[PDB]
C-alpha cells in the first residue's frame, strides 16, 4: 500500500514465493534483494526524467537503516509497480511468473505511460519562415513572420 | 484426477507428544471384500439388544462344552442360559474352567465347582486321616481344565496344582505340586493348549504335558523347555485363545507392554506403534486389570481388548495390509464400550454388560445399543497437496434399513489435531437402496488436509470406497 | 456498581460475511447430535417479562435483524440444560454448527 | 478452561433490520414504568478500568457502531439497582424495551 | 447480494473454487485482506483518477479501517465485471490460473463497464477559430462572423 | 429453565463504525494486566468436537464476519475465568481493552 | 419454469452437477450461490436499460426470505437465461460446460438481442439543414427546412 515492504511484499505474494495463502513468512535476504530488484527497476523506468515519471521517491538507503520504506508512487500505479517487480523478481527463485502477471504488467506499464505520453505531444511552434497572414494585429506591430523556436 | 483415499486407518498428530499417530476407526470393521471400485469396505459393529435382565454386572463367561450351553456369572449371582443355578460370592473379574462332573468358578482365592446335579463342593486338602499327602494350597488365581484334572495357580506364587481323578473336589493323592521354576518369576495365569498346561508367569511362558507315569509319587507333568515363550501376561486375564493359539499382553518386566501371539514358542507383535502408546499410556495396576479376549463372526476374527478407558479391537482377517485395530466406543463422547464377555451361543451371539445389569445379544441389522444411539468414526489419512483443489467427495454407502435418515457430519482439518466445520450430509434414507453419499466444493488444501467421517445413528453404516477428485 | 447495562436478544449473523442470517432457522438438540430428529430434540421455552415460562414449537424463527421472533414480537428464549445448535439460513443451508454449548441466564438470580 | 471467550461490550442494534441505532438514547429507569418521564430516571454511574463509578447524565449516547459513549470514549454503564432500559433510535421510536433487564432489584434484594 | 468489498472478494475466491462456502477449507483472513487490497489497487488502477474508467467504485479510508466491511458502491450492472474481473487477478496468487470462461466473462464485463463512459466522451470538438458563421445564420448581423472556440 | 440459546460464537464489531475488524487480534491475559506482552498471556484453549482442548497462539485471529477464526475456520475458543482482552485491528490499533470480563456480568450481586 | 429455483435447478442439471438423472440433489448452498450469480449476469445484461432486456425481475433479496422465487422472465428467453447462468458457474465446480451449452447459451443471446436490435435500429431525423421541396403544403405554410433534432 504505502511502503516498499508492502509493495515487495504483493510481488512475492504474486509469485507465490511467500505468502499467508502459503504459510511462507517473507525472507530477510529475500526482502533485501526484492526491495534492492524494485529500486533498480524505478530506477531504469524513471532514466533521469526522460522517460516515464511515476513520482516514485529513491530513499538513498545511505543514511537510513535500509532503503525500503515509504514511497511517493501515486495510488493507480501500485498495481503496475509492484506486478512489474515479481515479473522482474520471478528468475531470483527459478520460478517464471503466470502469463496473467506478465499480461497485467504490460496493461499497468501503458496505464503508467499513458498520461505522460499524452502529455508529451505538444505541437511544434511555426517554422521560422512562416509569415503571418495580412489578417493579424502583428501584421500591424511589425511582427509578420513568426518567431522561430 | 479422480483420487482414491483409504479409511481403513487414518493418520494424525497428537497435541501432547507432536508424534504422528494412527487414527482409528471407531465401532467399523474393515472387511476385505473387492467392493465396486475398492478393495474393503467398512461395516459398522453390530448393535445389543436385551435379551434378557441378570443380577448385576457380567463377570465371566465361558461356554460349557459338557453340557452344551453358557454358564454366564453375573454380579453375585451364576446363570446357565437364562436359568438361575449357583450362587457366587465376589465382585471382581471370575476365571472359569468347565468341567465333565462339575463347573467351576475360581473366585475370592478359592475354587468352587458346582456339580451339575446341585451340591457345591470346594477344592481342600485330603483329611488328615485319610492318609493322603497334604499339600498348602494357599490362594486360587487362575484355573484350566485338561484330561479330567482342574489346574489352578497359588496366587503369589508359581506353583500350581492339580485335582484328583477319583474325587475332583481335593487335589491329587500323591503328586499335586508343580513349579513354573524355569525363572523365579510367580505364575500369573494359568490355560490349556492342545494337551498342555500353560504357566503363564511374568517373565516366561512355560509348558506342561503329561508323562504318562504310573508309580504312585511320580511327576504327571514334565516341562516342555523347547516350546518355551520368553514373554509374560501383564495380568490375570490379559490372556486368550486366538487363532489356534494364545495371544495377551506383555508383562512390563520385559519392557513396554504390546500385544502378542504366541508361535511356535516365540512372540510376535500385532500391535502397531500407536495401539502400544495406547496401552502404556495407563499404569500398571489399571492395565493389569484389562481383560481380553476372542470374538469371532461372519469372516473377522476379532481379539477383543477390555482396557479400562478403552475397547481395542483386532481384526485378524483385515490385518492383509498390516494390523488393523479399531477402538469400540459407546455414547457420544469417549465413554468404554458397555459390551463384555461375548460369547456365541445357539443361532445369535450374547454379551454382558458392564454398567447395566442385563445380557444383550448382538443384532446385524441395527447399530444401536440397548435402544440408545451410537457414534461411528473414519478418518482418512493425512497426504500433502499444495495448491490443490477438491471437488467431488463420494462414498458409496449401502443405503437400506433405517429409522429416520440420519445424517453423516463430514469435516476436515488443515493440521491433524483440530477439525474445522462440521458439513450434514445424508447418509442413509429410510427404505431407500440408491442414494448416494456426494459433497462437492470441498475447497483448497493449503498444505494438508484429513476428513472426518462421522455417523450418529441407529440404523447399520456401511461405508465404501472414499474418491475425491483432487483436481 | 451492582447492575451493568447489557443488551438482550443475542443477534445471529453468518459465518464468512457481516451479513445478518435472514428469516433462517435455528435448531436445539441434545450434545454433539444432529438437531434435527425429534428424536434428538430438546424442548425450548419462551420467558417472558413477567417470568412466565411457556413451551414453544420447535424451529425457531429468525427476522432480518439476526433477533429470534415468534409471533412477530422479538421472545427470549431458554433451554432446559446445554444443547447443540445448527444454525440454517432461509434457504437450507448450514451457517454453522457447534456441538456443546453453555450459557446460563444472569437473570432470575432472585429465584 | 470452564468459560467460552465472547465479547463482553453490548452492541445495540434495531430490531427490525440489521442496523445500529447510530446517536441513539437510551433511558434509564424504574422497575417496570417508563423511563422516558424525567421522574423515573434512577442516577447511573460510569465504571473506569480503574473502578472509579462516576455519575453521568441519564439521556446516554450511542456512537455509530452501537456501542455506548461518553465523551467520544467507550465507557462501562452501570446503576446501584435493578432498572428497565429503554431504547430509542436518533429518528425517535421505541425500538426496544424491557421492564426488568435482572428480572429481580438487587438493591432491594440485597435487603 | 453482494454490496460489500470483502463480498467482492469472497465471491471471487468462489469463482476460482478456493474458498467457496460449503467447503471444508477456507482461506484464512489475512489473505482475504490482502486480496480486498488488490481489489483496491486495481480498482485505482482502472479509475486513473477522472480519465480512466469510472465504475463508481468509493475507496477505503482511516475512519473505516475494516476495507472488506465498506460498501463498494459498484452501479448494480458492474458488480459482474469486478466479479469476474480480479479473479485472473488473484489466480497466480494460490498458482491456479484462471479457467478460460472467467477470462471471457472478465473481457466482457471490462467492455460493459466502458461502453457507457465511451459513448459519453465522444464529443465532437467545436469549430476551429477560423470558420466564418455563414450568410444563413442571423448572428453574422451581429458581428459574430467566425466562430470562437474553446 | 437456566441457560439461554444464545450466538454462540461472539461478535468482535470495532469501536467507531458497524464493522466486523477483519483481520483483528485479541489478546487474553491475566486480570487488570496488559496482555500485548508475552508474559501477561494466560492459557487459551480450543474446544473441538470431541471434547479435547488444544492450546493455540495468543493473537487470535478474526475473520471478516467477526468471529473467532482459528488457522482455518470457526472454532469454539475456550479460557478458565478470569480472561482479560485486547481488540487490536490489522492497522495495528486499539479498539478494546476491557480489564475484567466477569467485571462485565449483567449481574454482579451474585458475584 | 416460471421460478428462480426451477431456472437455476435447470442450469446445474444441463452442468451435469446436480440433477436426478446423476442422482444428485442440489445442495442448499449451490442453489443460493447460483442464484445470486445468475442475479449478477442479469443485472450485466439489462445495464440499467441500455443493454439487452428481458423482462427479467430484480426482487431485491432485502424484505424477502431469499432472493429466488418467481421471475418476469419472457417464455421464449428461460432456455437461453439458464444455458448462459449453466456457462458463467461451469467454473464454479472446476468443471468446464460443454460445447453444446456454450453454443446454446452464444444462440440463445443472439435470438434475445435480435428483437431488441430491430427495434432500437429506428433511423436518425433528418439534418437541421434539409429543406422541404417546392412540393409540399408545409412550403405554403412557411415551415421549409425540417425540423432539427
Amino acid at each position: 500500500i504505502k511502503t516498499k515492504g508492502d509493495l515487495v511484499r504483493a510481488a512475492l505474494r504474486k509469485l507465490g514465493v511467500a505468502s499467508d495463502a502459503t504459510l511462507t513468512d517473507v525472507e530477510p535476504q529475500s526482502m533485501q534483494d526484492a526491495v534492492d530488484d524494485l529500486e533498480a527497476m524505478m530506477a531504469e523506468w524513471y532514466q533521469d526524467g526522460k522517460g516515464i515519471i511515476t513520482g516514485y521517491v529513491f530513499s538513498d538507503d545511505e543514511n537510513p537503516p535500509a532503503e525500503g520504506d515509504d514511497h511517493g508512487l501515486r495510488s493507480s500505479a501500485v498495481s503496475a509497480v509492484f506486478h512489474n517487480l515479481a515479473c522482474r523478481i520471478a528468475p531470483d527463485y527459478a520460478l517464471e511468473a503466470t502469463a496473467k502477471i506478465i499480461a497485467t504488467a504490460k496493461y499497468g506499464k501503458e496505464l503508467l505511460y499513458k498520461q505522460t505520453a499524452i502529455s508529451r505531444a505538444k505541437r511544434a511552434p511555426y517554422p521560422s519562415r512562416m509569415p503571418t497572414g495580412s489578417g493579424n494585429s502583428f501584421a500591424n506591430l511589425n511582427e509578420w513572420h513568426y518567431f522561430p523556436g | 484426477p479422480i483420487q482414491q483415499l483409504p479409511m481403513m486407518k487414518g493418520m494424525g498428530k497428537d497435541f501432547k507428544n507432536a508424534d504422528y499417530i494412527d487414527y482409528l476407526p471407531v465401532n467399523m470393521l474393515a472387511t476385505p471384500k473387492e467392493i465396486l471400485n475398492s478393495s474393503g469396505y467398512l461395516r459398522s459393529f453390530p448393535g445389543i439388544t436385551k435379551r434378557y435382565d441378570m443380577n448385576g454386572v457380567s463377570r465371566g463367561v465361558e461356554y460349557n462344552t459338557a453340557q452344551n450351553a453358557v454358564y454366564r456369572v453375573c454380579g453375585g449371582k451364576l446363570y446357565k442360559g437364562e436359568s438361575e443355578v449357583g450362587d457366587v460370592a465376589g465382585s471382581g473379574r471370575v476365571s472359569m474352567a468347565h468341567g465333565r462332573t462339575s463347573q467351576a468358578v475360581g473366585v475370592n482365592g478359592q475354587l468352587v465347582e458346582y456339580r451339575y446335579d446341585g451340591t457345591v463342593k470346594t477344592v481342600s486338602n485330603w483329611p488328615a486321616d485319610s492318609g493322603f499327602t497334604q499339600y498348602e494350597l494357599g490362594s486360587v488365581r487362575d484355573i484350566t481344565r485338561l484330561r479330567g484334572r482342574y489346574a489352578w495357580s497359588k496366587d503369589g506364587t508359581d506353583s500350581w496344582f492339580i485335582t484328583d481323578l477319583e474325587d475332583e473336589s481335593h487335589p491329587d493323592r500323591y503328586s499335586a505340586q508343580y513349579r513354573a521354576e524355569s525363572q523365579p518369576d510367580g505364575i500369573i495365569g494359568i490355560g490349556t493348549w492342545r494337551d498342555f498346561i500353560v504357566c503363564f508367569g511374568s517373565s516366561t511362558i512355560e509348558y506342561f504335558s503329561l508323562t504318562g507315569a504310573t508309580t504312585a509319587g511320580a511327576a504327571l507333568y514334565v516341562a516342555q523347555p523347547s516350546l518355551m515363550v520368553q514373554k509374560s501376561i501383564a495380568g490375570t486375564y490379559c490372556k486368550t485363545p486366538f487363532a489356534d493359539s494364545y495371544a495377551f499382553i506383555s508383562h512390563p518386566a520385559t519392557g513396554a507392554p504390546s500385544v502378542y501371539i504366541i508361535g511356535s514358542g516365540q512372540a510376535s507383535p500385532i500391535a502397531t506403534a500407536s495401539i502400544e502408546k495406547i496401552i502404556r499410556s495407563y499404569t500398571a495396576e489399571e492395565m493389569a486389570t484389562g481383560v481380553m479376549e476372542t470374538l469371532r463372526f461372519d469372516s473377522h476374527e476379532l481379539l477383543i481388548i477390555h482396557l479400562p478407558r478403552h475397547v481395542l479391537v483386532y481384526d485378524a482377517s483385515s490385518s492383509q495390509n498390516g494390523p488393523q485395530w479399531c477402538v469400540l466406543k459407546t455414547g457420544l463422547y469417549d465413554d468404554v464400550y458397555r459390551g463384555v464377555d461375548f460369547m456365541y451361543e445357539g443361532n445369535q451371539i450374547t454379551c454382558g454388560d458392564k454398567s447395566e445389569a442385563v445380557v444383550g445379544q448382538l443384532q446385524f441389522d441395527i447399530s444401536s445399543q440397548y435402544d440408545k444411539q451410537q457414534e461411528h468414526l473414519l478418518f482418512t489419512p493425512l497426504f500433502k497437496a499444495d495448491n490443490a483443489r477438491c471437488f467431488d467427495l463420494e462414498v458409496e454407502s449401502s443405503t437400506g434399513v433405517a429409522q429416520y435418515a440420519d445424517r453423516l457430519f463430514l469435516s476436515a482439518t488443515t493440521d491433524g489435531i483440530n477439525y474445522g466445520r462440521e458439513q450434514m450430509i445424508e447418509q442413509n434414507e429410510p427404505f431407500v437402496y440408491d442414494k448416494r453419499v456426494l459433497w462437492k466444493r470441498v475447497g483448497r488444501i493449503r498444505r494438508l488436509i484429513g476428513f472426518k467421517l462421522r455417523v450418529i445413528t441407529k440404523s447399520p453404516v456401511t461405508l465404501s470406497g472414499c474418491q475425491i477428485r483432487l483436481e | 456498581a451492582n447492575v451493568v447495562v447489557s443488551n438482550p436478544r443475542p443477534i445471529f449473523t453468518e459465518s464468512r460475511s457481516f451479513k445478518a442470517v435472514a428469516n433462517g432457522k435455528i435448531y436445539i438438540g441434545q450434545i454433539d447430535t444432529d438437531p434435527v430428529n425429534p428424536a434428538n430434540q430438546i424442548p425450548v421455552y419462551i420467558e417472558n417479562e413477567d417470568g412466565s415460562h411457556v413451551q414453544i414449537t420447535q424451529p425457531l424463527i429468525i427476522n432480518a435483524a439476526g433477533k429470534i421472533v415468534y409471533n412477530g414480537q422479538l421472545v427470549k428464549i431458554v433451554t432446559v440444560q446445554g444443547h447443540s445448535m445448527a444454525i440454517y439460513d432461509a434457504n437450507g443451508s448450514q451457517v454453522d454448527y457447534i456441538a456443546n454449548v453453555l450459557k446460563y441466564d444472569p437473570d432470575q438470580y432472585s429465584i
